[PDB]
């Protein structure tokens, strides 16, 4: 992606920020699999009638990892888009 | 004299006050007393894979 | 190009609040 | 112009009565 805002480089015109736009989604999307995948985990944990509330805490990192993730993701999209935009421009 | 208690259902009765009466688990009571809700993200997670 | 990436997001964002043949984005 | 608020108002309805990308009335 840095080497597709413009340089200096790439030498791959655009393609390569569809490319580098593609993998933060991905990124963005395993990140949001892993951190569901724990999530889910903890949560079913029966145990088991009074608690949730009470019972744990949990995220946490989570709300982080939530956090962090979404961030992520949204920058991957701003990356797509900008490739895009490039695209539309050599056109 | 066993013979007798068997008879007069008196035998049948003491167990029942062991087993079944000097309990803590009503099993048809606990299944009458077992409510409840929540929801479970398991099964819809499946479909979000 | 940037706003042309605006104007799809917002596009596919309406496509999003829910409701040719690009096989793609199609299934 | 009132009746142009009348065909457009009544067009509304038929948006209402339950069934391009104006970001606005789109979300």
């Amino acid at each position: 992606g840095l080497c597709i805002a413009a340089s200096e480089f790439y030498k791959t015109r655009h393609n390569i920020i569809l490319s580098a736009g593609i993998f933060f989604v991905s990124a963005g999307l395993s990140n949001i699999i892993g951190i569901i995948v724990y999530i889910s985990a903890n949560a079913g944990d029966p145990s088991k009638s009074d608690s949730k509330k009470n019972s744990y805490s949990y995220g946490w990192s989570f709300y982080f990892g939530a956090l962090s993730f979404i961030i992520a993701e949204m920058v991957g999209v701003l990356a797509v888009h900008m490739f895009i935009d490039r695209h539309k421009q050599l056109t | 004299a066993v013979l007798k208690l068997s008879e007069q259902g008196l035998l049948d009765k003491l167990k029942n006050k062991w087993w079944y009466d000097k309990g803590e688990c009503g099993a048809k009571d606990s299944g009458s007393k077992e409510k409840t809700s929540a929801l479970s993200l398991s099964n819809v997670a499946g479909v979000f894979y | 190009t940037n706003e042309f990436g605006i104007f799809n997001s917002l596009w596919f964002s309406l496509g999003a609040f829910m409701q040719p043949r690009s096989l793609s984005g199609r299934i």
